[PDB]
């Protein structure tokens, strides 16, 4: 498809994969005795690889000719679980983050002692704002606007 | 009011606990830049520049003492419940020579219970390289319920050592005059704590571990054995396996010493069974050695009019070349404590690697010897601690020197005549570090080259060109003679690495001659050279800490400090810390190049198996005799050969081994922009950084600064170190684990 | 031998004379500051390079700058 | 008794008096050494040292050479004296530059009373100065040290040469 | 300008430059900074206080 | 309990007990729903 | 035992002078000292002062300046430090007018000074071929 690339689920070398993968796990497995906790232990990873491989063929998943998951990242829809939805995730807790850390550095700035408040954090105001970072994206699309997000020329400039 | 202690002197209160920096005078005021935060960890506990009264400095190192003993109880209490819980202890007692040590597991999250090895006696966990198997065998431990109660006594023990220190610090500080009580302190380490904890030990050997151990080694399972308790309350339990017992007491009273060589003999060499020292041998030994240093303790005066004053003996040895001797060293040492931390870390260190050597040249636990994982990271460990406590103990006297140092109070003595003829010595030892640089590696390259251009013959090999270590083989000689000729009473050499027979323990080999030729001669020659030069920046440091014909007031600015400036040509690291950084690099050298000597010569020519009808062969078939006369070499058949194991271990229980490898590649690259760089370059980008943060106004109001020149120093020599010596870790367990 | 300027920044804290291991600057009288007093530069060929002198300086960017130049066994520091 | 004190009274000197460097022996044995022996023209100091040295220096370059024999091999002793010839006229080489770069004097020993009396107020380094007092500090002394160092290289490895052939023959 | 005015360092070699201090005193002797300006910010030397010319500063609204 | 309480604001312990929460909480996601190299939806 | 009565009591030390301060140029400190007071050499080790006159000898500038900066410690303040060229040449150097540099002394001119900060520094590229 993509690329020259193959579903999984159709994917010989990752059937082989599999069962090579499970192989050794049951050779392993061989060598210890009755329902003894590595005995459990070994068959629970038999169980976890075959889900594992049963969920990754079924998964809208294209395989190289390795027999191995490959990321298609165009920015196609169809493979939007890959890297687009993990990407909007991401950019929405690390905006939490840096406007948490942002808003935290800008209330304690306006304070008789600004530097303590930063190796002692005001715990009850640092809950506050962290927990007030789930509308990050609308916070900054309403200071940006407002004018408050950006400085202008008070910021310090080297001799050139 | 006690003449000794101060009672109630601080408060227990946790106001100061939530004003970080109090100690010190600068760092009090709180941060302003990000220099404060680095600052306050390098000041913690620098408890000289906190306070200027010595009484108070004695008492917080007294109550840090109680704090790390608390530390170490702890850890030993984690180590003996890891072992009743998480080991496979009772199953490596029935099986020792077929059961792999393993005492942590590891839980099964993103695919990490790879980790679980296959150890064997039915356990998965990760493979133990530090003995603790062995050691509680030897100490009679059949049962995992014994580890537990140990580890019970450990967290007790380390509960009161904290409560020690909080009592110490809070409630009855010592003054200084019983700190300086240093011939009471000399006789209570020497009778009480070395001299009383070898009789106890040697007690307990004696009624618990030679016992058990012999009923061990002659075959009976551990469910069978007596409990501990019960050879002391049954004397005939005991007087079986030696039967001495049976006379009681009496012959120790009256002097008839001799009856009891059942438990007490001299017998030299190893167990036949087990391939360590016979526990009777060690028994004996920590009685002599009780007795011993019980009598060494009865030679200071400290409050009757018997024994020894330690300033009248020094003062008293002086001579024609030494002006006026050992004159004011008492006083060097009972005012200073860095002067003593020096000392003590020097030897403390040296005391380090001879118990390194001393170890595996004479395993003295059951089933350690044929533990080639065990043996290995024992020798590497302890010979690494060896090296930083010694870098350390330098370190401390250049401080020393720096701080505590009097002119007026040492006129003419030794310490004043060393820094007045300092230059000879550093000119010297400048010369010897050259000569033995020079030749032993411009052989090793000449060596190379002539391998290189296919003249085989011109090399410094046995079959060319010999340097033969006569004078260790002269020794090796004496001492495979010594027993029945010099030590009459001996049945054994001490080692067999001297010379003897071949001593196998289940098809494995424990201990054998180690053969000395051209080989060894290079390396020990390397090992001299590397020594010598390490030696030499930190004398040089210790002996131009306080001034020199760059800087006469170096004194002034302190023992750490980066420069003096760029005049002079330019004045970096002219500190005394400066070559404490630069001592460490070559102690990471020295110590790195002792470790590949000892791992590559015990697999060639020691470490393997012994054939039925007595063929020996080696791990890697004797290849260190002919190639590691080279770089090549060592590069070749040693560092590519060896490192296999590690490059080879994704997939298998081996593989986080490799991924350590990586790390550590890693992290001894990341000490490299550290090392190579400087601190305007950072600064300057920091600079931009900030003007971003400026413009989105998210600059921080403690403003961030690069790492100082020090700071930069010192995170690149811990990043260089941690990266080596874990490079090194992981390819040695891997390795030595494998095969 | 290196440059060592003076600039009418100076405060007149003294804070370099006394800080100088070669006895390279001076106080001299002046009408620019408080103080009544200006730093002098007049036996830079003893000036070592090691710029102490300006660690010590307290005014923004400096009032003794030392400009590494020619070097001369009194400015390399060489007691040989 | 103390057997270190300041050298020649000079509590400033960066030098000790120590039992090696003012012992009786050290005086008589450096005094008996060509480069100290009284009496000596700088021909002779230069020829004596060069004798002594080419003779050492032959037996390295003979033992060790890339053409040994751990029998007597006349091509051996060939290789090794003319090793040593060329490292004699290396040094030769090197002491010629060193004197052509440091000198400029041909009679030392009045140069200094000259300029210590008559006065020196010309460009210097000539007339005032002057660094030791010694036949061997001028331009024509350090040449026929030279010079005498060069010859007696090489009649010293000839010497030593024979030798090495005799011992090796005859013994 | 005067005591407790806030104004805004002109000087380019400075390290708060563009940046916004607090007058401390203006000297009304004949000296060359008469204006002295103290900030929140240490330098790089750790001062946090420098004497500034009358044309080197510009106060605040 | 107020200069402990305010010890425990320190920049350290809060770090240490954050990273520790969320090591904690990533572990757990990762032990529940393993193997996870897609989003599940 | 020693050469001048005025030296300190000093044993002697590897760290002196060398042939340098034989043929370029030495400097000498001389002070006057009310005790034997016990000192540490910027070279060596400890020396002592005599009740008087003390004088010493150094290869380097600087070696007399710490010595002296020492020497303030135990309030002697009349040090004096000279320059010998390899004959008897004979120049005051530290206490140039009598008055130390620290203290603001009358008949003194300004050296190396430019009226103007750092910012007024002319370009570099305006002082190219000069
Ligand atoms: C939490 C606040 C915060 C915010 C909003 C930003 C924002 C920014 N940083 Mg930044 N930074 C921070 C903290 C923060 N930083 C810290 C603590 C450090 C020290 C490690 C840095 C080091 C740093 C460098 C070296 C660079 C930036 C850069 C940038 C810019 C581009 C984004 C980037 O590369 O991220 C960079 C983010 C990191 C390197 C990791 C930050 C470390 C953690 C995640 C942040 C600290 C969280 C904090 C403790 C939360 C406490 C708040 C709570 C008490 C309420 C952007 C202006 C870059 C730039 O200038 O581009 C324009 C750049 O080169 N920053
Ligand atoms: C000081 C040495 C030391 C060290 C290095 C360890 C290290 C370890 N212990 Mg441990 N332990 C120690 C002392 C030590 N312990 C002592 C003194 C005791 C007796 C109280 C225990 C009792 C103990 C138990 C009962 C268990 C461990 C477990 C573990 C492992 C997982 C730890 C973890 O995830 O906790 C995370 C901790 C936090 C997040 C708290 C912050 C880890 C290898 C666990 C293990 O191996 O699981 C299989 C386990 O179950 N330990
Ligand atoms: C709850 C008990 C308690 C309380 C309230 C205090 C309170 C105090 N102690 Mg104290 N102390 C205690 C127990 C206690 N101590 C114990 C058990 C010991 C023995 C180790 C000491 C030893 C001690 C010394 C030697 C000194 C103090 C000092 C102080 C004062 C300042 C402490 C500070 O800011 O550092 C707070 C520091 C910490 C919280 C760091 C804890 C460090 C631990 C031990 C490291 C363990 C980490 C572990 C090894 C893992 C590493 C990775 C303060 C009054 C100082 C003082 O009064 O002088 C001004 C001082 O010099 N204490
Ligand atoms: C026979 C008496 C005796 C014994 C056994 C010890 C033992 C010890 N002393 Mg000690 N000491 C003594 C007498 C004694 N001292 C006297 C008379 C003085 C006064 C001059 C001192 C002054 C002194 C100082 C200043 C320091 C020590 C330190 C140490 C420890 C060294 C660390 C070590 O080797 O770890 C071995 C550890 C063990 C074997 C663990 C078990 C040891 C336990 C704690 C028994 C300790 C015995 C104790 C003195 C009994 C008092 C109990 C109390 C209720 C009165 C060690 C525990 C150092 C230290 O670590 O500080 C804590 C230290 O800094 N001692
Ligand atoms: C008995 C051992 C001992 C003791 C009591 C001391 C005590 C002291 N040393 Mg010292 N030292 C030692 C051993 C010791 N040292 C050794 C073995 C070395 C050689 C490396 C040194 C080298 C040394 C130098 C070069 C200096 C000191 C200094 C000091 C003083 C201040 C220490 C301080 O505040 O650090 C506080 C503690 C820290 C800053 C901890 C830093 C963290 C380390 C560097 C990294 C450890 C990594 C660890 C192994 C884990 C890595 C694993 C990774 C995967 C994460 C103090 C008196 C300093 C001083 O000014 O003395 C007056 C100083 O400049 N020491
Ligand atoms: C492979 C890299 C390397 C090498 C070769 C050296 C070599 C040396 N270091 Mg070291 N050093 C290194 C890395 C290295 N270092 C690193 C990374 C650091 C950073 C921490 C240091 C830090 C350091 C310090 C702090 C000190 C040294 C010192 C020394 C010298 C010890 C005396 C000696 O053996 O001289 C003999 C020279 C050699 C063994 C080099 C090879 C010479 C060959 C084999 C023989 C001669 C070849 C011949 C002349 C070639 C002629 C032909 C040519 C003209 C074409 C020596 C020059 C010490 C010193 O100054 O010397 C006493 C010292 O104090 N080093
Ligand atoms: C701090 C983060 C964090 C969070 C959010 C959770 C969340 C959870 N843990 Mg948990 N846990 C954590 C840290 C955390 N854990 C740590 C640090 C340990 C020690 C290593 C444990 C040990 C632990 C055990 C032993 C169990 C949980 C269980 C649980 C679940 C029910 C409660 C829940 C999903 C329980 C569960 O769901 O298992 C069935 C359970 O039995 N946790
Ligand atoms: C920086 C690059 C990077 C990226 C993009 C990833 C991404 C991933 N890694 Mg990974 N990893 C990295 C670096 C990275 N890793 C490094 C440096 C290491 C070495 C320590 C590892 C070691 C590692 C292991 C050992 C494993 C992963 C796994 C995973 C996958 C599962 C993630 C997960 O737990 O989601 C679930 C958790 C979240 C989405 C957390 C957010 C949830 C919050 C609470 C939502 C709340 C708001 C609504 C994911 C594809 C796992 C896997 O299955 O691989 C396919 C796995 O087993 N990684
Ligand atoms: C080894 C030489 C040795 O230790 O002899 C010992 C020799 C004798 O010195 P003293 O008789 O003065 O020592 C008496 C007292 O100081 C006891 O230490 O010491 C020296 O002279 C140091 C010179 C080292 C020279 C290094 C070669
Ligand atoms: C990068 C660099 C800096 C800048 C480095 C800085 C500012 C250090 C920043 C450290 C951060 C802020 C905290 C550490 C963050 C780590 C992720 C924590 C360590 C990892 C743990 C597992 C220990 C210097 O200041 C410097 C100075 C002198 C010579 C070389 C250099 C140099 O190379
Ligand atoms: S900064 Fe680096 S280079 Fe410049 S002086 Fe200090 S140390 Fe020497
Ligand atoms: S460099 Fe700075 S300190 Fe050193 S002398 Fe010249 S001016 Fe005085
Ligand atoms: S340093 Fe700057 S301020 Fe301090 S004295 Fe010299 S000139 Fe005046």
């Amino acid at each position: 498809d993509i690329g020259g690339l193959n579903p999984c689920k159709d994917s010989e070398v990752f059937q082989k994969r599999l069962a090579k993968t499970v192989k050794k796990l049951e050779n392993r497995l061989k060598k210890y005795e009755e329902g003894t906790p590595p005995q459990i232990a070994i068959q629970q990873q038999i169980t976890q690889t075959k889900q594992r491989f049963t969920r990754y063929a079924d998964s809208n998943l294209l395989c190289g000719n390795d027999g191995l998951p490959h990321l298609i990242t165009d920015g196609r829809w169809s493979h939007g679980s890959e890297f687009l939805l993990p990407s909007i995730l991401f950019l929405y807790i690390s905006g939490w983050i840096g406007w948490v850390g942002r808003k935290y550095i800008r209330t304690v700035g306006q304070t008789s002692n600004p530097t303590e408040k930063e190796i002692i954090i005001d715990v009850p105001l640092a809950i506050s704002i962290m927990t007030s970072g789930f509308l990050w994206p609308f916070a900054a699309w309403q200071e940006f606007l407002s004018g408050d997000l950006i400085a202008s020329d008070e910021t310090i400039t080297t001799s050139p | 009011k006690s003449t000794i202690v101060d009672f109630n002197p601080v408060e227990t209160s946790f106001e100061k606990w939530a004003k970080p920096g109090q100690f010190s005078r600068t760092l009090a005021k709180g941060p302003k830049t990000t220099t404060w935060i680095w600052n306050l960890h390098a000041d913690a506990h620098d408890f000289d520049i906190q306070t200027n009264s010595l009484q108070e400095v004695s008492r917080k190192i007294f109550s840090a003492h109680f704090g790390q003993l608390a530390v170490i109880f702890l850890w030993l209490s984690g180590m003996h419940f890891h072992g009743a819980y998480f080991s496979n202890y009772s199953a490596w007692l029935t099986n020792p020579t077929s059961t792999k040590p393993s005492a942590q597991i590891v839980w099964p999250i993103v695919g990490q219970e790879v980790l679980n090895a296959d150890v064997g006696g039915n356990f998965q966990g990760i493979q133990i390289t530090s003995g603790f198997f062995q050691l509680w065998r030897a100490e009679g431990i059949t049962s995992e319920v014994e580890l537990y109660w140990t580890a019970v006594g450990g967290l007790v023990a380390s509960f009161l050592m904290l409560f020690a220190g909080w009592f110490h610090y809070h409630k009855a500080a010592p003054k200084l005059e019983w700190f300086q009580n240093v011939e009471s302190m000399l006789n209570h380490h020497l009778a009480g704590l070395l001299g009383l904890g070898s009789l106890s030990w040697a007690g307990h050997q004696i009624h618990i571990a030679l016992p058990i151990n012999k009923l061990l080694d002659l075959g009976v399972s551990p469910e069978e054995i007596p409990l501990p308790y019960e050879f002391i309350l049954n004397r005939d339990l005991i007087a079986q396996l030696y039967p001495s017992f049976n006379k009681g007491l009496t012959p120790f009273f009256t002097l008839n010493w001799g009856e009891y060589s059942d438990f007490l003999t001299f017998k030299g060499g190893l167990n036949p069974v087990t391939g360590g020292l016979w526990l009777t041998d060690t028994a004996h030994h920590h009685l002599a050695i009780a007795v011993l240093f019980i009598v060494a303790g009865h030679m200071y005066k400290t409050n009757w009019f018997l024994g020894h004053s330690i300033k009248t003996i020094l003062e008293a040895h002086k001579g024609p070349f030494t002006g006026e001797g050992h004159k004011g060293l008492y006083e060097v040492l009972t005012t200073s404590w860095h002067a003593q931390l020096a000392i003590n870390l020097a030897l403390f260190g040296s005391l380090s690697i001879i118990v390194a050597h001393h170890m595996y040249a004479m395993p003295p636990y059951p089933y350690i010897a044929i533990d080639y994982p065990t043996q290995l990271s024992l020798f590497t460990h302890h010979v690494w601690i060896g090296g930083f406590c010694i870098v350390g103990g330098a370190a401390h006297g250049a401080i020393f020197f720096v701080r505590d140092y009097n002119a007026a109070n040492n006129y003419n003595n030794l310490i004043d005549r060393v820094i007045r003829h300092r230059d000879a010595i550093i000119s010297h030892l400048n010369w010897v570090c050259i000569f033995l640089g020079c030749h032993s590696f411009g052989l090793y390259v000449h060596n190379d080259t002539m391998r290189a251009l296919g003249r085989s013959q011109d090399l410094f090999s046995d079959n060319a060109i010999a340097l033969k270590p006569i004078f260790a083989q002269f020794i090796q000689n004496l001492h495979t003679l010594a027993p029945g000729s010099t030590a009459p009473n001996a049945l054994t050499t001490v080692s067999y690495a001297f010379g003897g027979d071949v001593i196998s323990v289940g098809s494995k080999i424990a201990m054998m001659p180690i053969s000395l030729g051209t080989a060894d001669f290079l390396v020990h020659h390397i090992h001299a050279f590397t020594i010598h030069v390490t030696v030499l920046i930190l004398l040089k440091g210790v002996l131009y800490s306080r001034n020199s014909r760059l800087i006469p007031d170096k004194a002034n600015l302190g023992f750490r400090f980066p420069c003096d400036g760029p005049g002079r040509g330019g004045t970096c690291q002219v500190s005394a810390w400066d070559h404490v950084f630069l001592g460490l690099f070559w102690m990471y050298n020295s110590i790195s190049i002792v470790i590949f000597h000892f791992s590559w010569k015990m697999q060639s020519d020691v470490w393997g198996t012994v054939s039925p009808t007595g063929a020996v062969s080696h791990i890697t078939g004797g290849n260190f005799a002919q190639s590691s006369i080279t770089i090549n070499g060592w590069l070749r058949d040693f560092l590519w050969s060896q490192a296999a194991q590690v490059v080879q271990s994704y997939g298998s229980s081996l593989s986080a081994y490799g991924l350590i490898f990586l790390g550590a590649h890693f992290i001894w690259a990341f000490s490299l922009m550290f090392l190579f760089s400087g601190r305007g370059y950072w600064q300057e980008l920091i600079e931009s950084i900030v003007w971003a943060h400026n413009k989105l106004k998210v600059a921080p109001s403690i403003q961030p600064r690069a790492l100082s020149i020090t700071q930069g120093r010192a995170v690149g020599v811990a990043h260089y170190l941690l990266g080596g010596i874990g490079t090194t870790w992981a390819f040695f367990l891997a390795r030595i684990i494998s095969v | 031998s290196h440059t060592v300027k003076i600039y009418d920044t100076c405060i007149g804290c003294t804070q370099c004379v006394r800080a100088c291991p070669t006895d390279v600057l001076e106080m001299v009288p002046w009408d620019g500051c408080k103080a009544g007093q200006i730093a002098s530069a007049p036996r830079t060929e003893d000036c070592v390079g090691c710029k102490r002198c300006e660690t010590a300086c307290p005014t923004d960017f400096l009032s003794v700058r030392v400009y590494l130049g020619g070097e001369t066994t009194r400015s390399l520091g060489l007691a040989y | 008794v103390s057997f270190i004190k300041p050298y020649r009274q000079d509590p400033f000197v960066g030098h000790l008096a120590t039992p090696i460097t003012t012992s009786a022996f050290t005086r008589a044995y450096l005094k008996v050494l060509p480069a100290y022996r009284p009496g000596l023209t700088p021909l002779s100091r230069g020829a004596e040292i060069g004798f002594t040295h080419g003779y050492f220096l032959i037996g390295p370059f003979y033992t060790y050479g890339p053409l040994r024999s751990v029998e007597f091999s006349l091509t051996s002793l060939a290789a090794g004296l003319l090793a040593a010839i060329t490292l004699l006229l290396i040094l030769t080489v090197g002491l010629s530059i060193y004197g052509q770069v440091t000198y400029d004097v041909y009679d030392n020993a009045l140069i200094v009373k000259l300029v210590r009396q008559m006065v020196g107020s010309e460009r210097t380094q000539d007339l005032p100065q002057i660094k030791g007092t010694s036949e061997l500090d001028t331009v024509l002394g350090w040449q026929k040290f030279s010079e005498g160092f060069f010859s007696g290289g090489l009649i010293g490895s000839i010497v030593a040469a024979v030798g090495i052939a005799l011992y090796s023959t005859y013994l | 300008i005067q005591k407790g005015s806030t104004v805004r360092i002109l000087r380019k070699e400075s390290y708060w430059y563009n940046e916004s201090g607090t007058v401390v005193v203006v000297d009304q002797s004949k000296v060359r900074y008469p204006v002295l300006v103290r900030f929140t910010k240490v330098n790089y030397a750790g001062t946090n206080t420098n004497n500034f010319g009358l044309n080197e500063v510009e106060e605040v609204v | 309990m107020k200069d402990f309480l305010k010890y425990l604001s320190t920049a350290p312990v809060l770090l240490t007990a954050w990273l520790t929460f969320t090591a904690g909480f990533v572990i757990e996601i990762n032990r529940f729903y393993p193997d996870a190299l897609t989003f599940p939806f | 035992k020693l050469k001048q009565s005025d030296f300190p009591k000093f044993e002697g030390s590897t760290g002196g002078w060398l042939s340098a301060a034989k043929n370029e140029e030495k400097y000498v400190i001389i002070w006057t000292s009310k005790d034997a007071s016990l000192f540490e050499m910027p070279t060596g080790g400890t020396a002592k002062m005599n009740a008087g006159n003390n004088v010493a000898y150094f290869a380097r500038k600087e070696q007399c300046l710490a010595l002296g900066s020492q020497l303030r410690g135990f309030k002697i303040t009349n040090y004096k430090i000279f320059r010998i060229y390899p004959p008897l040449d004979i120049t005051l150097l530290h206490p140039f007018d009598g008055v130390f540099p620290e203290k603001v002394n009358q008949g003194r001119s300004p050296v190396g000074k430019r009226d103007a900060s750092i910012g007024g520094n002319p370009n570099p590229a305006s002082l190219k071929f000069q």
